[PDB]
């Protein structure tokens, strides 16, 4: 019952589009609908980009999509700028009240 | 089918009228009787509950074991039931309107 | 605008206790959960259990048990966290979050809604 | 009585005599038992030793 | 470690296999199967409902 499984970080040029996903445990990610991503920026609080597996809230733009396959949730970005030098965490709801956080990548601009 | 169900008012699970709705009573009369209406449309109903622990098994004797409620895992809800509002609302009007015929 | 106000940076030492006062302002939080999470820098993020004002239920996770405890006070709306034995890994910046509603038909205590977050207290020991 | 020139299929792995055999057997089994006592208060510890 | 609606601990003691001993369990039982004894404003010393 640790953190959910996440890779080290990521890279890419801008302009294009990037995946990130995380896999977990079938109990945690694979039986209930509700993950989500948190921006992290280093030195403040971060900021919720969307809800449930797809669901956007207000005062973001239509540029991040959230899907679920499986034991799997995937968060794409596309049309990469500079304001996107952030930690990225995913978190999951694992039953008997208790969220499980992500380990946590993180993206340069080339 | 007859389905030996078990509820003081507002008859569950069971076979449904023909036409229009009807009232059955023994005189019409008197108060001490009680008196069924039988529906035409149905109205959906569900009842919901918050979770338990599991079931705590006790034993108090030679294999004479009891369970009884565990702990709660969670927050403390109110367990209820939920009734659509206009189905019931023009569900009631037509038993309204139909029992308007026995009382002019 | 609704706003969440902590407190400020601690300094202590190991078999101690220490107390985090997160206060919101501008909405009814009685109507909503409060969720702690502790960040020390290097790794990511980690979850503590979640405070219900209007009846003061606790839950903690794991590994947290009869170590750390949360209490709501409405009379000033401010929610405090007492942490007692500390060790060496305690170094970290604690945040305070509005989960979700709190609507008395279901169980919405789980629900990884955290929409507004504060700044963090930075406590360390040495 | 022996039949004259007829054949029968036979299979003793699926029979309905084993089955009522069984449960007759597990019945009264059952059932004598019933008027006799009941070793209920002889479940106090016992303070058990080797012979002298 | 909170409030609960319809609910009491009501930790009682019981007797277990052996006819000897008796052990401390708690349960969770509902406000309309508790019923309290005596008179006085001792909110203590409950009881179930059935056994009256
Ligand atoms: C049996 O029947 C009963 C019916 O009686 C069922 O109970 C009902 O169950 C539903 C769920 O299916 C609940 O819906 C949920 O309601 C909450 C609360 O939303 C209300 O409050 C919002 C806040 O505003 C108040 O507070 C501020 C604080 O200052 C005050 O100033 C205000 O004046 C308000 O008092 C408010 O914004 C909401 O308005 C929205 O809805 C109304 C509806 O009529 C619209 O007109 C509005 O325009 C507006 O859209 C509302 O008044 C919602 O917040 C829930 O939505 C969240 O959750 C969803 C699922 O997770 C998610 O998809 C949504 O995006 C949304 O996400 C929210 O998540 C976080 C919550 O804190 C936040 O980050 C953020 O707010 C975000 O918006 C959900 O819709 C009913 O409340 C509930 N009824 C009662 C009486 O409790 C019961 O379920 C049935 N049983 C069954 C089916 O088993
Ligand atoms: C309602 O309460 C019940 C209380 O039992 C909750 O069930 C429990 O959920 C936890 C979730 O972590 C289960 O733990 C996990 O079980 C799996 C089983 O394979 C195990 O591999 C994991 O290591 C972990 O221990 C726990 O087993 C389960 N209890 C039972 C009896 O199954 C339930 O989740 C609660 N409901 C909700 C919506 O949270
Ligand atoms: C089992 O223990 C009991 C005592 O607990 C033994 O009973 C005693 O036997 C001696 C025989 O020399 C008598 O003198 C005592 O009066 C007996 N005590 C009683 C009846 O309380 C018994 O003998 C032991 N069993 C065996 C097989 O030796
Ligand atoms: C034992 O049971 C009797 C009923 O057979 C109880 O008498 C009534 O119980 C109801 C249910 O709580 C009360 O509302 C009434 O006030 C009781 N009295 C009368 C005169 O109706 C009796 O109270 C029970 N014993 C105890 C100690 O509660
Ligand atoms: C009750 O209504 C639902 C939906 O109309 C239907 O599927 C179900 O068979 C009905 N049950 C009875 C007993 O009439
Ligand atoms: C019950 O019905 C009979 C005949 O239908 C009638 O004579 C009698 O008065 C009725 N009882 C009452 C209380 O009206
Ligand atoms: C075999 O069957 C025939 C049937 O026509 C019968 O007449 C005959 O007696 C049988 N053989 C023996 C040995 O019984
Ligand atoms: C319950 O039974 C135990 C048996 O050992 C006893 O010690 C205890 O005093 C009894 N009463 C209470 C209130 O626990």
């Amino acid at each position: 019952q640790s953190a959910l499984t996440q890779p080290a970080s990521v890279s890419g040029s801008p302009g294009q589009s990037i995946t990130i996903s995380c896999t977990g445990t079938s109990s945690d990610v694979g039986s209930y609908n509700l993950v989500s991503w948190y921006q992290q920026h280093p030195g403040k609080a971060p900021k919720l980009m969307i809800y449930e597996v797809s669901k956007r809230p207000s005062g973001v733009s239509n540029r991040f999509s959230g899907s679920k396959s499986g034991n799997t949730a995937s968060l794409t970005i596309s049309g990469l700028q500079a304001e996107d030098e952030a930690d990225y965490y995913c978190c999951s709801y694992a039953g008997s009240s208790t969220v499980i956080f992500g380990g946590g990548t993180k993206l340069t601009v080339l | 089918g007859i389905r030996p169900v078990v509820s003081t008012q507002l008859l569950l699970n069971g076979s449904l009228a023909e036409k229009e709705i009807v009232i059955r009573s023994e005189n019409l009369t008197n108060n001490a009787k009680i008196i069924i209406v039988h529906l035409h449309t149905p109205v959906e109903i569900v009842c919901t509950r918050p979770n338990n622990n599991t079931r705590k098994s006790v034993r108090i004797g030679p294999g004479q074991t009891f369970y009884a409620t565990g702990d709660i895992i969670g927050d403390i809800k109110q367990a209820h039931c939920n009734i659509s509002e206009e189905k019931w609302n023009d569900t009631l009007q037509k038993v309204g309107i139909e029992l308007q015929k026995h009382f002019p | 605008q609704v706003q969440l106000v902590q407190s400020g940076a601690e300094v202590k030492k190991p078999g101690a206790s220490v107390k985090v006062s997160c206060k919101a302002s501008g909405y009814t939080f009685t109507g909503y959960y409060m969720h702690w999470v502790r960040q020390a820098p290097g790794q990511g993020l980690e979850w503590m259990g979640w405070i219900n004002p209007n009846s003061g239920r606790t839950n903690y996770a794991q590994k947290f048990q009869g170590r750390v405890t949360m209490t709501r006070d409405t009379s000033i709306s401010t929610a405090y966290m007492e942490l007692s034995r500390l060790r060496s890994d305690d170094t970290a910046v604690y945040y305070c979050a509005r989960g979700g509603w709190i609507s008395l038909y279901y169980d919405s205590s789980g629900y990884p809604n955290f929409d507004y977050w504060g700044q963090g207290t930075l406590v360390t020991v040495s | 009585l022996v039949l004259g020139n007829v054949t029968e299929n036979f299979n003793m792995w699926k029979n309905d005599m084993v089955d009522q055999m069984h449960e007759d057997i597990i019945s009264l089994w059952d059932q004598s038992l019933k008027p006799c006592v009941k070793l209920t208060p002889l479940c106090v510890t016992l303070i058990c030793s080797d012979a002298g | 470690s909170g409030g609960v609606e319809e609910m009491k601990n009501c930790s009682f003691n019981t007797t277990t296999e052996i006819r000897d001993k008796e052990k401390k369990e708690y349960a969770l039982f509902y406000k309309p199967d508790i019923v309290p004894l005596s008179e006085t404003n001792n909110t203590s010393e409950y009881r179930l409902i059935n056994c009256n």
